């Protein structure tokens, strides 16, 4: 799960253990210096455009 | 297999001998077909206890 709240990047993962369904806690990946992000690092490319 | 493939001969005698032949025998391997009876694996029971179908 990838979300962009108030210009910051957050992501949630769903563990879903074998035979179960478990979910990770919220966390925001940050760059080498910091400052978190302003856009989701997921690009969708297509025949027409991106 | 030829049984009497060898005959005691006499170089001085001139008496005839009956002939034999090259019989051909055949081996075999029968085919066996097996399978599995239809096993119900509906997703409902696995999903109900929250398990991967």
């Amino acid at each position: 799960e990838l979300r962009l709240v108030d210009g910051t990047y957050w992501q949630r993962t769903w563990r879903e253990n074998d035979g179960q369904l478990y979910v990770d806690d919220w966390i925001s990946p940050t760059k080498a210096d910091g400052s978190q992000f302003d856009e989701i690092p997921f690009v969708i490319f297509g025949s027409k455009n991106n | 297999k030829i049984q009497g493939l060898v005959r005691p001969r006499d170089p001085y005698s001139n008496a005839d001998v009956a002939a034999k032949d090259l019989r051909q025998l055949v081996d075999n391997t029968i085919k066996v077909a097996s399978g599995t009876p239809p096993i119900n694996i509906p997703p409902s029971m696995l999903r109900w206890i929250q398990k991967n179908p």
